[PDB]
This record gives C-alpha cells, sequence and structure tokens, in this order.
C-alpha cells in the first residue's frame, strides 16, 4: 500500500566496525551503498529527551 | 509535649527571646530583660544540622538515564520496565513521607527534652534557696544582682554563699 507515495520498501541496517576491520559488500542489485562513515567513542549510559522545551 | 515542658508547664514561648532557642527572663532591681543559654541553644542547633546533614548526605547517587525506548512488539518489557518505576516511586515516596512525618516528631520532643534538662539544671543548682512558682519560674529568698543572675547562666551558682541569708527568709515569708 502506497506509503508517501511509494509501494516498495526500503529496510535500512547498521553495524560497528572495531578498529583494525574490514568491512565488505557484495551485491549484484538491490543495494544502498554508503556515501558517508562516523567514526566515534560510545559513552556509556545517557538517554534520550522527547519535549518541546528549548535549549 | 512528650516531656511535659513545652506546651506543658510552661504555657507559653518567649517572642521577647530573639538569639537563641531557649533561655531565661531575669527580673531583679538593676531591670528585666530576656537572656538565651549559649551552651544549651548551640547543643541542639548541633543536633538539628547533624539530623538534616544525615537524612541528605547519607543519599548519594551516580549517573543514570532513566528513559527506555520500545516498540510496539515489546510491551512486555516495556511493562516491566513500567513496573521497575513504579515500584521504586511508590517505595521512595512511602519512605520520604515516613521519615518526616517520624522524625518531624522526634525534632519536637528533642526541643521538649532540652527545655526541660534546662530547668532541671537550674532547680539542681539553687535547691531550697528557691520557689518554683509554676511557669518554669524560681523565686529567690535573697537579693540576686547582676553578677548574681549570669552566675546561673554561666553556672556557677553558690548555694552556700546566700544559704543562710535565704534560709532566714525562708522561715518568715511562711509566717
Ligand atoms: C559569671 O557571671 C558574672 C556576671 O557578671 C561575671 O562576674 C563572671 O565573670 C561570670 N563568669 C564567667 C563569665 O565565666
Amino acid at each position: 500500500p502506497k506509503v508517501r507515495d511509494q509501494e516498495g520498501r526500503m529496510n535500512y541496517y547498521w553495524t560497528l566496525v572495531e578498529p583494525g576491520d574490514k568491512i565488505t559488500f557484495e551485491a549484484t542489485g538491490n543495494l544502498v551503498v554508503p556515501r558517508y562513515a562516523f567514526a566515534m567513542e560510545r559513552n556509556a549510559g545517557s538517554g534520550i529527551i522527547i519535549s518541546d522545551t528549548p535549549v | 509535649g512528650l516531656f511535659g515542658a513545652i506546651a506543658g508547664f510552661i504555657e507559653g514561648g518567649w517572642t521577647g527571646m530573639v538569639d537563641g532557642w531557649y533561655g531565661y527572663h531575669h527580673q531583679n532591681e538593676q531591670g528585666s530583660g530576656y537572656a538565651a543559654d549559649l551552651k544549651s541553644t548551640q547543643n541542639a542547633i548541633d543536633g538539628i544540622t547533624n539530623k538534616v546533614n544525615s537524612v541528605i548526605e547519607k543519599m548519594n547517587t551516580q549517573f543514570t538515564a532513566v528513559g527506555k525506548e520500545f516498540n510496539h512488539l515489546e510491551k512486555r518489557i516495556e511493562n516491566l520496565n513500567k513496573k521497575v518505576d513504579d515500584g521504586f516511586l511508590d517505595i521512595w515516596t512511602y519512605n520520604a513521607e515516613l521519615l518526616v512525618l517520624l522524625e518531624n516528631e522526634r525534632t519536637l520532643d528533642y526541643h521538649d527534652s532540652n527545655v526541660k534538662n534546662l530547668y532541671e539544671k537550674v532547680r539542681s543548682q539553687l535547691k531550697n534557696n528557691a520557689k518554683e512558682i509554676g511557669n518554669g519560674c524560681f523565686e529567690f529568698y535573697h537579693k540576686c544582682d547582676n553578677t548574681c543572675m549570669e552566675s546561673v547562666k554561666n553556672g556557677t551558682y553558690d548555694y552556700p554563699k546566700y544559704s543562710e541569708e535565704a534560709k532566714l527568709n525562708r522561715e518568715e515569708i511562711d509566717s
């Protein structure tokens, strides 16, 4: 059924790559290749606040 | 009052005494006025401050994010997460309400005990040289100047010094 005028679906995926590791992509089609990647260090804890209060 | 001093045999408090919690009202030929007992007042302030500090400082926490996000197919753990939050809310609320209720009762009795002790300390110093007349008041059978007055506040009243002066006056007031 049409969702935002689309009848096809796009399933997104993610993973974390540790230092000294390689990620390999292989496809004959139906692949959305990455363009930008983020290097990050997670901070333990913290959450997400959902409110209209300004910052 | 538990000890019967505050709102007991001392019917009311003094607004003329502003320098302390417990103290004295004296009267002699040199005049009259209000004074606060430094020793008993400071020892009660320290206990109350320790009481307030104990309630607050013993509560030590760490960094923590309460917020948890779940989808529409994770209702059970979402209900489990809500059950954890609600259970903590009920436990903390009941303890906090009862802690204030019980400690407020203890604090008022603590002031009652201190007032009673101060009266008895003065009573032990004067012995039969003074007559109890209620309202936490003493009447001296001998003249007591400013030096004699604060000597009771000091805690250094000389019973034998005025023992014979007061004894002679004791047997004449009562016919
Ligand atoms: C006790 O009070 C009297 C009142 O002036 C004073 O003479 C004496 O020095 C006092 N004792 C003290 C302050 O240790």
